[PDB]
């Protein structure tokens, strides 16, 4: 049996996943151009993020560069925010050679493990670019005489608050031991991931003082001034204009979920977009309609569920008090992008104000208070007439609008897990469905829902034959029996069924069964190593 | 520096450096020692900024240079989270420096439709201040507890905090970033029961993380 | 009541000379192990009082108060507390 | 009358509390029992009989609230204007209070499958909800029978 | 015995101190013994037969939720399944009858490498040989090895800078048993799993069970991994992940 195999390849027998809507009749080309849309707007999507991608890696690397390169000391780097994932390129120096050494704490057990890799990788690409050495110092000691010309080298840290401080601030005082020699220039980069004093204060005071006399400061996370998260907004804005809505209730989730995550916001943002991107594309009938091609594709259906709109509800009672005019609003652009562009532009350049978030803004604007948000600057009170917009109501915008009422953001992307968990366990009628042992199913419960009630209000220590015993007096003796002994074609069954005990036994079996069920999921552990007497529940419902 | 200045504004010029290490000496004797490195590198710091504040006026007197320049002898100037991070590094030092028995005579606020009695507290006061010694071990889900306990917040508001992905997330980050650590360093499982947790950081660290957040740190010590 | 008081910023560098002219030392400390295998092997392991902060290692004195005050002279400014 | 402590109180008030919402004689006994199971351990019988009542309110009017939104506010003022009470803060603190020491219980759950609420939804709703479906109802555009109501009241 | 059940006040209420006159000693001792045959005999039965036309149709329910699951996969999300009850044969039957043979098809089957994290004996060495022999990757040259590097991760970062630049086929889809399973859940199996998840041609479908299992992902591991979470709960018995522990004990 592969299943009591470690791994085992299967290679098995043998076009869209996107479904029919309107209760199943769709049109099949409705289908296949939802799934043509949904592929060219999630690609206008993600070429700019890729592009975007692209800019920040090689600002950061040019930025790098210009603090790297601007007599006795390190020249000293602090990358504060820095997640270790940025490549580093040198110059290349006529008649100087230049060297990057990356370590990382893995690679740094002790001193010397440091020193041996700093030297293989430096003899290495020595080689590389121009007989056996000792991977040493005395090889930075000999290395003009060797390859003829002087070095540059630059260490690159990562993951220094993952690093022994001990073993870092040994291996910084012997490198201290290579400013002897003429021909070597020493560089350190340091990825730091919290902030500068919580590494001063692992190392020593004469490290401190060592690293002082040429350092640089730089904070550059991804979180950094919003030039960057702004920038994928703005895409998703452009992608999505002209077409599609936003609720404010979708913007204060992105700003709200993104507020939960520090070192990786940009992910999290465009993972969150291209899922509601998704939902609505894989959901909405009226996607085939965010084109003005597909107006003539439209049917009793289609009449039916648009008309079912709030803002319908309020126009035709103002009315009071089909086809074409649904066709007659397709024109309109809703221009709250194109002033959000022009607000952000106008503060980027002519008030030279660039520490705000679009996101915010955006969410200010589709509440309405715009003038509320920009009270924090005290600078855009002469031109507050002119940078407010009055948020213009449309007609059938429900239809095309990305929002979360559903909870479908918050259970595919960031569920209660445990949560959820507790929850089916405890209820289990929002899981198991109502409908030979349907005698027993209206009156027992499933054995791990059963248990976790009896769980749920036992004390933090439970004794197990107690436990036992309660979990007996839940089950019916009667129709346990009798539903095991429906089935006659099982000979050992009925013979254990017509003894006495038969009911303590297999409430036993059964709560043996939950009881390791229940320790697998974590829920319960036993207070010994080799008694099984008493167990302590681990988990508490609503935390 | 000191010649770009003159210019800019022989024994003499001795006497001036001379007198520069001798007030390096009798300022930071008591922090250096004998270390003869420790004060090179005060004289480094110091030299320049001491150098700035030389006069015509001043070049004689020695005693208005040391007047003028003196805050460089009266200190030594050798140096150089989201909100559910902040708030489980504050839990985790709550755990960590209380004793768990008296968890449910402070933050237990509930009224009650059972009948049953919260926990009294300490009936004296210790003196031993706890903050001055290592941490203790705690399990994850007092962690949890404590942590939704402080936290801040009509039939489906859900006004306490569960524990989901945001959370579980920023504890294995707290992890990573080496605030939080375990009795195990290699090879461990985060999912064993027998696993205990502890903070490190300093008391310095967590009351400027619980002052960044405005929480009040230092009632739950008093 | 009855001389500067330093902060703790400026008192970690003495703490640090003490620690390095041996007048503390790590608690239950092995030291300089016999041969080349023990110390191999302790290279290759991560000790506990070199992950947590400095201002809560364990130290144990190699001179005691007794010591002390038998050689630091009568006329010393501190000579009065080394009595206890 | 949440405020005032330790009551002894009868059937026949508490069947008369039930009359008042219009319930049904077992789910009337079912807070007969569950008020009569907790006596001897209880500070306040007034909130465990206005959180069971009140709870089992909610669930019998279940498909009235969806007609009609106003009848789950005929029913928070109709007992706070009987539990001489003058804000809305306590009767739904209480339920809320309340909610978790019955939600685990047998007939509770069978409550809930007779009459098809699971706090709100049908089960054809809550499973599709609970797996992340994409195609689950959501709150943004009304039912057919609210539009063919309107459409009623229109014409 | 508390006033408070299920928040923080019922974890902090339920620790009480009680008194040795209450401690209720009695123990397993006191309990009806069985062989050991008999548990599989009564275990197979009870879970043969009882709630067994719920989960059928439970299963019918869920099975609808299949193509959504196709187009996370194709868009870039890794699958994490969770809820109470065994997922083996949900997941076996979503990636081999449905998910392989309509990949292969609207990519014109795929070879399904299959992980039991539920084994003690799962190694990610011997794991990772069987990728490199379904995908077949550019060997490791001298300079990319290091010194005294991890091959595996080398490996799997040199098979990422390759993937970036080729077609977004799906050529292997890994299925993950019980991704917080005991010798799957150390931090170089997830490490290996997060960078393989990395890779847009291999699809990936793991399951946990622990309810404890989101504290093994930090951010640049739910970075890498992507998920998108699916609550399937189903009440299954979880007979064969059962076998590598004992019931008698």
């Amino acid at each position: 049996a592969d299943a009591q195999r470690s791994h085992y390849t299967v290679y098995p027998s043998l076009h869209i996943p996107f479904v029919k809507l309107l209760s199943g009749k769709e049109s099949e080309v409705n289908v296949e151009k939802r799934w043509e849309l949904y592929h060219q707007l999630h690609s206008h999507f993600h070429d700019q993020v890729d592009h975007i991608i692209d800019n920040i890696e090689a600002d950061l690397k040019a930025e790098i560069s210009d603090l790297l390169y601007s007599r006795r000391c390190f020249n000293t780097i602090f990358l504060l925010g820095s997640d270790s994932t940025t490549k580093i390129e040198l110059k290349d120096e006529s008649s100087r050679y230049n060297v990057l050494i990356e370590l990382t704490p893995k690679e740094s057990p002790n001193v010397r493990m440091m020193l041996r890799r700093s030297m293989y990788k430096l003899y290495s690409a020595a080689d590389a670019e121009e007989n056996d050495v000792s991977y040493d110092l005395s090889l930075v000691e000999n290395f003009k005489r060797l390859f003829g010309k002087d070095l540059a080298m630059v260490f690159n840290f990562k993951d220094v608050d993952s690093i022994n401080f001990n073993t870092l601030d040994n291996f910084i005082i012997l490198l201290k031991s290579a400013f002897k020699y003429d021909h070597v220039k020493i560089s350190l980069i340091f990825n730091i991931n919290t902030n500068l004093s919580n590494i001063e204060k692992n190392l020593r005071q004469s490290t401190i003082r060592l690293l002082k006399r040429n350092y640089h400061k730089l904070d550059v996370s991804s979180n950094k001034g919003f030039k960057y998260g702004n920038q994928i907004f703005q895409s998703f804005l452009d992608t999505v204009d002209g077409k599609l809505n936003l609720s404010d209730r979708f913007v204060e989730f992105i700003l709200s979920k993104m507020a939960n995550n520090t070192n990786h916001n940009l992910q999290l943002l465009t993972k969150m977009l291209d899922y509601s991107l998704m939902s609505y594309f894989f959901q909405n009938a009226f996607s085939v309609f965010i084109d003005p091609v597909n107006v003539d594709f439209l049917n009793d259906d289609y009449l039916k569920i648009l008309s079912r709109c709030p803002t319908f509800m309020f126009f035709v009672e103002g009315l009071i008090k089909l086809e074409e005019f649904f066709v007659e609003f397709l024109v309109r652009e809703n221009p709250i992008n194109g002033h959000a562009k022009f607000v952000a532009r106008f503060l980027e350049e002519e008030l030279n104000i660039t520490n705000f978030n679009l996101i915010e803004l955006y969410h200010n604007l589709l509440i309405g208070k715009l003038d509320s948000y920009l009270d924090r600057w005290s600078a855009c009170k002469e031109y507050k007439d002119r940078l407010h917009f009055e948020p213009i109501d449309t007609i059938f915008q429900e239809l095309f609008t990305l929002d979360n009422r559903s909870g479908l953001l918050t259970q595919s992307i960031f569920p209660s897990y445990k949560s959820n968990i507790e929850d089916n366990l405890l209820s289990w009628e929002q899981v198991l469905p109502s409908l030979l042992s349907g005698d027993l199913d209206k009156i027992m419960a499933p054995v791990l829902g059963q248990l976790f009630k009896l769980y749920r209000e036992a004390n933090m220590t439970i004794n197990i034959y107690d436990f036992y015993i309660a979990f007996r007096e839940t089950l019916p003796k009667e129709e346990i029996l009798n539903f095991i002994r429906k089935d006659p074609s099982n000979t050992k069954l009925l013979e254990l069924a017509e003894t006495p005990d038969a009911f303590d036994k297999v409430a036993l079996i059964l709560f043996m069964q939950a009881i390791f069920a229940f320790e697998n999921m974590g829920l319960i552990k036993f207070q010994s190593t080799k008694s099984y007497d008493l167990v302590e529940k681990c988990v508490w419902r609503g935390i | 520096c000191l010649r770009k200045r003159i210019i800019e504004e022989d024994d003499q010029f001795q006497n001036v450096a001379a007198n520069f290490i001798h007030l390096i000496v009798q300022a930071f004797h008591s922090y250096t020692g004998n270390d003869i490195f420790a004060l090179n590198d005060l004289i480094d710091f110091k030299w320049p900024k001491y150098v700035s504040r030389i006069t015509k006026e001043n070049i004689f007197e020695p005693l208005a240079l040391y007047k003028s320049a003196i805050k460089l002898f009266l200190s030594t100037d050798d140096n150089l989270l989201s909100i559910i991070s902040k708030y489980l590094l504050i839990a985790s030092y709550i755990c960590s420096y209380l004793e768990p028995r008296y968890d449910a005579s402070i933050f237990s606020r509930k009224t009650r439709i059972i009948q049953g009695r919260a926990a009294y507290g300490r009936r004296k006061k210790k003196e031993v201040n706890p903050r001055y010694l290592q941490p203790s071990l705690f399990a994850i889900e007092r962690l949890l507890a404590i942590f939704q306990a402080i936290f801040p917040i009509a039939l489906r508001e859900e006004s306490l905090m569960k524990a989901n992905i945001e959370v579980f997330q920023n504890l294995s980050e707290l992890h990573t970033l080496k605030l939080i650590a375990t009795t195990m360093n290699k090879n461990i499982d985060y999912l064993s029961p027998k696993v205990r947790w502890k903070v490190n950081v300093p008391w310095e660290i967590i009351k400027e993380i619980s002052e960044s957040v405005h929480f009040n740190i230092s009632d739950y010590f008093s | 009541s009855r001389i500067k008081l330093w902060l703790k910023k400026d008192v970690k560098n003495v703490w640090e000379n003490l620690v390095q002219l041996d007048f503390f030392t790590e608690k239950s400390a092995v030291g300089l192990r016999d041969n080349a295998t023990a110390a191999f092997y302790a290279s290759n392991y991560q000790f506990q009082g070199t992950m947590i902060p400095f201002d809560l290692r364990s130290y144990q004195m190699q001179i005691i108060l007794q010591e002390l005050r038998r050689i630091i002279p009568k006329s010393n400014m501190y000579y009065s507390w080394t009595q206890l | 009358l949440l405020v005032k402590k330790y009551c002894k109180m009868t059937t026949e008030e508490i069947i008369r509390l039930c009359n008042d919402f219009e319930l049904p004689r077992e789910v009337a006994y079912k807070i007969v029992d569950e008020y009569n199971i907790n006596a001897s351990r209880l500070v306040c019988p007034w909130q465990l009989v206005c959180g069971l009542v009140l709870n089992c309110t909610f669930i019998v009017f279940n498909e009235r609230r969806r007609k009609d939104p106003r009848i789950d506010h005929f029913i928070v003022s109709k007992m706070c204007s009987l539990m001489l009470t003058s804000k809305v803060d306590d009767v739904i603190e209480c339920v809320k209070l309340v909610k978790e020491l019955i939600i685990g219980e047998k007939w509770f759950r069978d409550l809930q499958i007779r009459y098809d609420d699971f706090d709100g939804i049908r089960y054809d709703e809550i499973i599709f909800r609970k797996l992340g479906s994409m195609l689950q109802t959501t709150n943004i555009l009304v039912t057919d029978d609210q539009y063919n109501i309107w459409k009623k009241r229109i014409e | 015995a508390s006033s408070f059940l299920d928040t923080f006040e019922g974890y902090f209420d339920q620790r009480k101190i009680v008194r040795t006159n209450a401690k209720s000693r009695h123990t397993m001792s006191m309990a009806p013994d069985v062989t050991r045959e008999e548990f599989s005999l009564v275990s197979n039965f009870f879970n043969e037969n009882f709630q067994k036309r719920p989960r059928q149709k439970l299963f019918e329910i869920q099975k609808k939720m299949f193509p959504q699951y196709w187009f996370e996969l194709t868009q870039g999300f890794s699958l994490l399944f969770y809820g109470v009850g065994s997922k083996r044969n949900f997941l076996e039957e979503f990636a081999i009858d449905y998910l392989s043979p309509k990949i292969a098809y609207s990519q014109l089957s795929i070879p399904c490498l299959i992980l039991n994290g539920y084994n003690p004996s799962c190694n990610y060495r011997d794991v990772f040989k069987e990728i490199t022999d379904l995908l077949v990757p550019a060997e490791l040259t001298r300079s990319e090895t290091k010194y005294w590097g991890n091959h595996v991760i080398l490996q799997i970062q040199k098979m990422i800078d390759f993937y970036k630049n080729q077609p977004l086929d799906i050529k292997l889809i890994l299925v993950v048993h019980n991704l917080d399973g005991p010798s799957i859940r150390k931090n170089t199996f997830q490490t290996m799993l997060s960078f393989l998840s990395v890779i847009r041609q291999i699809a990936i479908v793991a399951s946990t069970d622990h309810i404890y299992a989101p504290l093994l992902w930090d951010n640049m591991k739910a970075q890498n991994y992507n998920f998108v979470f699916h609550d399937i709960s189903n009440f299954e018995p979880s007979t064969v992940e059962s076998t590598f522990q004992d019931v008698m004990k």
